[PDB]
């Protein structure tokens, strides 16, 4: 049957290198390696008999400059034995992790049995063949309306959550994972946290727990107390364990990477502890790919019907796009969702500013099969007036209300009627993408009919 | 009015015509100064033939005693070391 | 033992050392090349009377 | 009146008509009388380097008589 | 054969090497991952390999190829996806039969088993032939028919055997070639250096248009048929389906798109779509995919493998430019491309330069920006193809201060520039208007003179509409809109319908996916007679307000000229057009009445 | 007669190669290195290339290879030293040919007949063999010739952005350069072929290729190549002009391409960078390029440099712009704004620069109100775009009197004066002519920098 088995049956006994030439930083450096390999994960056993996982990040002639997660802290030279497993991290999978808490580097902590693996999986993965890749048609209802008419998130869709630090992004997470559903017809969610805070940790548990997602989702909790070396591979490890679910397994698996700034903070101390690039902002020239290997392994295969969507939450330093997390992430991402400081001070939520939002994959994954007709032409329109209802908002301000036309006029009661009846949702409100485009073309009949020029004409005619 | 304005741009189309004419008179004059320039071709070449005949004349009259020149230089004994070997 | 080809190659040496690393074309050929790369001047100077205007 | 500016619109678009034509004609003419005088000094600097790689021809064989000669070589 | 001495990143320094050349193909590790040599120091030659670097060990052999990183050219590329190193994603997949790419996996570049019906050239028998030369030529697919089969550069003689018409694979003999006494065999396929350009008789000035399709772009900022360009702007702004619908609707004969440091779902979506569309040329109905090939490296993949993939397509693009036909590569991202060296050079320990890049960024932007341009080809018969490189250079911070946007834009000769304030509120294609330029415009007059004479002064009066309403956009938001004259009125209003209904394409609706080059003069002709009308109108001393009123109708018909179907042809567009100009006439001459 | 051309000094072929990295190439063992000097590195496919020696340790040699180092072997390549530093063969003849970024010639014609071998680096004119140029230079451009004068002999840049028309702007000035006929050397490094066949065609049809010298090293030629070509052609300009005693009118493009080929050499020998990476020694560099331009004493005939450069965000504080405005005297600025705006030439006249002018220009040279009318309008335009500014920033009518007719001056000096279509050839006297008229837009009254004697004489 399965011949993944016979290769398992083999003891390889492993070399404990006593042999420490130095360290400094996060970098220990061992001397007179028998062959290093390039990422080792090895097991340094402190003085004191702590264990720290650490792998190699570059072998020269007998060399090898491990770096620990948990920290160099503690290690002496004498008395540290540094012993090489052969192989990169690899964490143990099986479909019993579902329902399992774990720690950031995959150490089950909740208080239950070590996993029982039914494989052995490297961390960093391999990237999908673009041939076997399925372009994502199939829309998923999140049930919020500012993401499912105005954007458009498909089913191997990895479109983000653009926030600031005090924005509601979490309760836009934890609403769009107890809501999502394919609009034509369950998500074995996988957590990962990085760097969150404790209350934080703590909702997203208790969500889960409440609302019947805890028996399908496995936690890969990172906390702020956590080691800033092992958020990079937290991801890494969630993402392996979606990866198997979705394509060995042929379950839909929704990805919830939490604080990829906390993430990307991580790489660039890990970075800053090295002589890297400073790239901008002093984050890592490789950061682009560092995230590309993490955001990339979403999406469909072909011939295996899993698929994976992330939803990773962002926190923008100054809520500002331009910062190198947002702009990374938006690069390699299919779309964000932008969590609005502006909207949220203003009181509505979700609030979820649609202008700096977007989907690559709206474009298919909607249409006249996959929902309505209209829908395209409707949040086309939308966004026109959404932008065109800030400019006179903004002119407004500038030069009285007097000065205003009709149009402006007009644009600011649409505005006004979008933002506190369309974008603004209860936090456990689902609305049909049919619904929610209904609310839409209620809101484009606040315009008379002339001024809808991004509706094509058949579909005004027939819904108007 | 419309009409009339489109007449006399066709009377002065006349005119365009006639420029066009000018305009293909010019391309046959440009094609005449390339064909003359292939004349000219010839008499710079038979010009060029009266440079060059020189060249070949003035080389065969001091060719023996460059020669002679290159061949004492090949072959002199030029023996010396580097000045900071000393 | 490996010498030089017969064609191309009509006199001198090519002097190199023990390590074979550092060699210097003498042969006759070479030292005609250089001599025809090097004295450019000299050669227009007596084949032709020198520029008018070239003054300096 | 509209007559006549149209009569005279036309006849400006035909003046410089012409007039572009006319400077394409002298340009062409312009490039093809340098091409021609850029080959002719290239023909006899090429044959200056025929005379002068001639000398060099010479040499070579009489070098190789020097060679041929144990007496002077 | 030597070892590996270091492996940190995507460089290994392989030791006991003495003999490797720069920027020659390794085999490092046992799984023989391809590698090109940057630095020789001494036995020692660091190699930056296109595979992931996982796994390796010190004393991992590595094997000297002898032969720089090569493209594999002839019959079998047209309609594939590849990876850089070239490849075949799809040969891959059927070979391993996963989800994921081997490390290290050897599949040949071009399919050996397809049997190609091979045609001989005009040259027979002991004719003389030279580099570049056609000497046969082979049916690839319905739309690329005879690919012309070229006799690789550097190499010439006299044909002593040529193989008479048949069914052949690339392996078989196709012509034999003796040089100073020695024979050379000569199949179907030939490969080439990336890094060297391959030779041809003399670059040309590029005069015929490359129509993009987009409204704005074909009209405004017009590119050529071997023409660099350039398309920076932030995330989402519309540079990656600016290129896809460049790729899909444009003129050039084959489409080389390139993926570096582009989402894989893009290529997906390419490969899912293209084969859906269809090509109206070759006189029948012929899918898009037959004259596309894809040049795919996802971001994930191995960093060192997105100069690969440049070279890659490049060199793709100047061999079918070498067949003579009007080709166009796409480069998904040369800034992942110098995200990528930067990344190389970080990991050697070069000077940082500016920003981390390293210091010959811009020397190598500007060899691979002159890769392109129209040129007769090397050998007869005599033809003349053309490269155009549409590259989308992707901006870090959304700011065109970046340096691999400035040496872009040093070496191009068009900016697309995005704006990302018009790729919110779904504006595509957000091409920024004020800080777009072409300079391609000069040599088009000709086009413009031959096909459409009106092009350039229409599109000089929009652009003068366009930025004498930017500055009285400026004025308006300054100071309001009571101080703005009539004029200023229409010359606002005019440039908001232009901008909202003609600027503005959908790529994604049935009509304006692509409107033609008539289509887009069509429609300059309707919005600058509105303009000249309703300027025509208040200056006879009616009000603009009255004006608009009674001529909300015509501005409608105006707006609504973009959802005419290029489908319905030239013949019944343009009528429908000349009656839409007629009666807005009509409707203006009764309102000024 | 140089008779000492007649001798062979047998070269020292190095097959100690070592440490090949990016442009340099490092020989283990030397025998008496000598700095900045010509080797030949034969490569294993058998192609030579030129490599100039940037620095010598004890045995060592970091050799900088002109054709680049794609494809040098440790192994089997050898490395010939010449013994001398780059001589270029310079002939009178040499006028009229295309030359490759080397020194090569590409016009499909012979090698240069050397008269002499002259070393690139040239030698350092004494300051007190030179002249003071003083004598305009009427380029037939208004912004340039009325505002900021161009003396014969006196290196006065181009800055420029990428895609402007500085050169159509410098081959215009090319084209027409005569005093108030030159010989042209050409230097192109790096820029792409569409320019170099401009610049190619505008001088043919100009009819300049009887007494012009390109050396054309295109973008694809390798990026070394840059660090010559500017010293070819000028060591070539410094013949034609001093030797020959032509008028010779250099046009060396891209400087700013080769600052980033300086910029990678520097780079890849690991030394102090300076500011933006750019060597500290750049000001050095360019000094030594730069000052290659004017008049000598004993020899009627100048080096009127041209260098056109290209700002990289439009930016004077970056360090090319930055150092060739204390070296090179004066500064051509084109502006984006202006060509946004459509004027041609895009001359921003407020950042452009003679220092030359003053001497240059009036008291019978030109004319008598020449640097008085270029005061003036320098000042109008200033004024101009002060209240240009403030009417943006508040109300229109807050500008005084004054601040609206300088408006109505700037506009009608962007687009009447300034604005000059190409082979318009204005003259000195008629561009003067015309800014007069634009100054007698103004009252009398407030032209306040024309000398009273002036004012009542040409108002
Ligand atoms: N011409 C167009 N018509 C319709 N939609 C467009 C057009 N151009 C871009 N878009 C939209 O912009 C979104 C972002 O894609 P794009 O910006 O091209 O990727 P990138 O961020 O790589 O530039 C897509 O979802 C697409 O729907
Ligand atoms: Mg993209």
């Amino acid at each position: 049957n399965k011949k993944a088995v016979e290769q398992g049956f083999n003891v390889k006994p492993r070399l404990n290198y006593n042999t420490v030439s130095g360290v400094n930083g996060p970098l220990v450096i061992l001397e007179k390696v028998k062959f290093p390999r390039y990422n080792e994960i090895v097991n340094l056993t402190l003085p004191d008999g702590t264990v720290r996982q650490g792998q190699v990040l570059e072998i020269r002639g007998d060399r090898a400059i491990v770096q620990v997660f948990e920290g160099t802290s503690g290690i002496d030279v004498k008395k540290t034995t540094v012993e090489f497993t052969g192989e990169s991290l690899r964490i143990p999978v099986s479909e019993d992790m579902l329902g399992r808490i774990f720690d950031g580097s995959g150490r089950p902590i909740d208080n239950g049995p070590k996993v029982f693996a039914e494989d052995y999986l490297d961390i960093n993965g391999s990237p999908i063949n673009p041939y076997a890749r399925i372009y994502p048609e199939e829309m998923i209802s999140t049930g919020v309306s500012a993401i499912d008419t105005m954007n458009s998130i498909a089913r191997g869709q990895k479109i983000p959550i653009f926030s600031a630090s005090g924005l509601p992004h979490n309760e836009i997470a934890a609403q769009i994972c107890r809501q999502a559903g394919l609009v034509r017809p369950n998500f074995s969610i996988v957590f990962a946290a990085m760097g969150v805070n404790l209350e934080t940790a703590r909702f997203f548990k208790q969500d889960f727990e409440e609302n019947g997602s805890l028996e399908r989702t496995s936690l890969f909790l990172n906390l702020a107390n956590d080691p800033t070396i092992e958020r990079i591979i937290t991801p890494r490890l969630a993402l392996t364990t979606a990866e198997y679910l979705a394509y060995q397994t042929e379950r839909h698996v929704l990805t919830i990477l939490t604080d990829m700034s906390s993430y990307a903070d991580a790489l660039r101390e890990v970075s800053a502890a090295r002589e890297e690039v400073p790239g901008r902002r002093g984050y890592p020239g490789y950061m682009y790919t560092d995230l590309s290997t993490i955001y990339e392994r979403a999406g469909r295969v072909e011939g295996r019907n899993g698929s994976i969507t992330q939803i990773p939450i962002l926190t923008m330093p100054n809520d500002d796009i331009t910062h190198p997390i947002p702009d990374l992430t938006g690069y390699i991402t299919e779309g964000q969702i932008f969590v609005d400081r502006q909207l949220h001070n203003k009181g509505i939520y979700p609030p979820i500013n649609v202008l700096p939002s977007l989907s690559r994959l709206m474009k298919s994954a909607i249409g006249e099969g996959m929902t309505r007709k209209d829908h395209g032409d409707v949040s086309n329109q939308l966004y026109a007036k959404y932008a065109i209802g800030k400019d006179a908002a903004a002119m407004k301000a500038v030069v009285g209300e007097e000065a205003l036309s009709i149009e402006d006029k007009l644009s600011l009661e649409f505005l006004e009627k979008f933002e506190k009846t369309f974008i603004t949702q209860g936090a456990y409100e689902d609305r049909t993408v049919f619904e929610s485009l209904d609310q839409a073309w209620s809101l484009l009949r606040i315009y008379p009919k002339e001024m809808l020029n991004r509706i094509s004409p058949k579909i005004l005619d027939e819904f108007y | 009015q419309d009409k009339l304005k489109q007449a006399k741009t066709d009377a002065a189309k006349e005119i365009d015509s006639y420029k066009i004419q000018k305009d293909k008179e010019l391309k046959e004059f440009e094609q005449k100064n390339a064909g003359g320039v292939g004349e000219l071709e010839k008499k710079a070449e038979a010009g060029v033939q009266g440079e060059l005949a020189e060249i070949k004349k003035i080389a065969e009259k001091k060719k023996d005693d460059v020669v002679k020149i290159l061949i004492e230089t090949v072959i002199k004994p030029s023996a010396e070391v580097h000045i900071n070997a000393l | 033992n490996d010498y030089l080809n017969k064609d191309l190659v009509s006199g001198g040496v090519v002097v190199s050392n023990a390590s074979d690393k550092i060699e210097i074309n003498n042969t006759l050929e070479e030292r005609l090349k250089l001599l025809s790369e090097e004295a450019l001047p000299a050669i227009r100077l007596e084949l032709y009377g020198p520029s008018k205007t070239r003054k300096f | 009146i509209e007559k006549t500016n149209i009569v005279r619109n036309e006849t400006n678009n035909i003046d410089g008509n012409f007039k572009s034509k006319l400077k394409k004609a002298m340009l062409s003419q312009q490039i093809t009388k340098s091409t021609i005088a850029n080959k002719m000094r290239l023909k006899v600097l090429s044959a200056r380097e025929q005379s002068l790689d001639g000398i060099f021809e010479e040499t070579k064989e009489k070098l190789s008589g020097i060679a041929n000669n144990r007496d002077e070589y | 054969y030597g070892a590996i001495y270091s492996v940190s990143g995507p460089v290994v320094i392989a030791e006991n090497m003495i003999g490797c050349a720069m920027y020659e193909l390794v085999k490092v590790g046992h799984d023989n991952l391809v590698g090109e040599v940057i630095r020789i120091d001494g036995d020692k030659a660091t190699i930056q390999v296109y595979e992931e670097t996982a796994g390796l060990t010190v004393g991992d052999p590595v094997l000297r190829t002898g032969k720089p990183l090569s493209v594999e050219l002839g019959p079998g590329l047209m309609e594939t996806i590849y990876d850089g190193i070239q490849r075949p994603l799809k040969a891959i997949k059927e070979e391993s039969q996963s989800i994921y790419i081997p490390r290290g996996i050897d599949t040949p570049a071009l399919d050996r088993t397809i049997k190609w019906q091979f045609t001989p050239g005009k040259f027979q028998v002991g004719d003389h032939i030279s580099g570049g030369d056609i000497y046969g030529s082979v049916f690839e697919n319905s739309l690329i028919s005879s690919h012309k089969i070229l006799l690789p550069p550097r190499s010439r003689g006299t044909i002593t055997w040529i193989a008479p018409a048949g069914e052949y694979t690339l392996d078989e003999k196709i012509l034999e070639v003796e040089f100073d006494g020695k024979k050379s065999d000569f199949t179907l396929y030939h490969t080439w250096p990336v890094r060297v350009p391959r030779p041809v008789t003399e670059k040309l000035s590029a005069d015929y248009p490359l129509l993009t399709g987009q409204r704005v772009l074909d009209a405004l900022f017009p590119c050529v048929q071997g023409g660099t360009t350039c398309i920076p702007g932030a995330f989402g702004c519309g540079k990656t389906v600016i290129s896809q619908s460049l790729s899909k609707y444009s003129n050039s004969d084959a489409i080389i798109y390139v993926g570096c440091g582009e989402r894989g779902n893009e290529m997906a979506e390419v490969l899912m779509e293209f084969p859906e569309l269809y090509t109206e040329m070759s006189g029948t109905k012929e899918p898009i995919m037959k004259r596309t090939t894809l040049v795919a490296n996802t971001s994930n993949m191995p960093v060192a493998a997105r100069e690969a993939s440049i070279y890659t397509g490049i060199t793709l693009a100047e061999y079918f430019r070498d067949q003579g036909k009007n080709v166009s590569m796409i480069a998904d991202s040369s800034s992942r491309w110098a995200e990528a060296l930067r990344e190389i050079s970080g990991r050697l320990g070069e000077m940082p330069a500016d920003q981390g890049f390293p210091a010959y960024l811009g020397a190598k932007l500007a060899s691979f920006y002159e890769r392109a341009g129209k040129a007769v080809a090397l050998g007869s018969p005599d033809r003349t193809g053309s490269v155009s490189i549409v590259a989308a250079v992707s901006p870090a911070g959304g700011d065109f201060s970046d340096p691999v946007t400035t040496a872009t834009l040093g070496i191009t000769q068009v900016f697309w520039g995005l704006d990302k304030k018009l790729a919110q509120r779904k504006h595509f294609p957000s091409i920024n208007t004020s800080v777009s330029y072409s300079k391609y415009t000069n040599v088009l007059n000709k086009f413009y003179d031959s096909n459409y004479p009106e092009f350039p002064v229409l599109r000089d009066r929009m652009k003068e509409i366009l930025s004498n309403a930017e500055e009285l956009e400026q004025v308006v938001q300054l100071v309001g809109k009571s101080a703005l004259s009539d004029s200023d009125k229409i010359t606002l209003d005019v440039a908001t319908l232009i901008k909202e209904d003609f600027l503005q394409q959908n790529g994604y609706s049935t009509y304006d996916a692509f409107c033609p080059i008539w289509k887009t003069f069509d429609m300059m002709r309707a919005f600058i007679s509105y303009h000249d009308e309703a300027q025509k109108a208040v200056a006879n001393g009616a009000n603009w307000s009255k004006l608009a009123d009674s001529t909300g109708d015509v501005k409608h018909a105006v707006s609504s000229s973009k959802f005419f179907e290029p489908s319905r042809g030239e013949k019944e567009v343009h009528g429908e057009f000349e009656k839409l100009l007629s009666t807005m006439q009509e409707r203006f001459a009764e309102s000024t009445d």
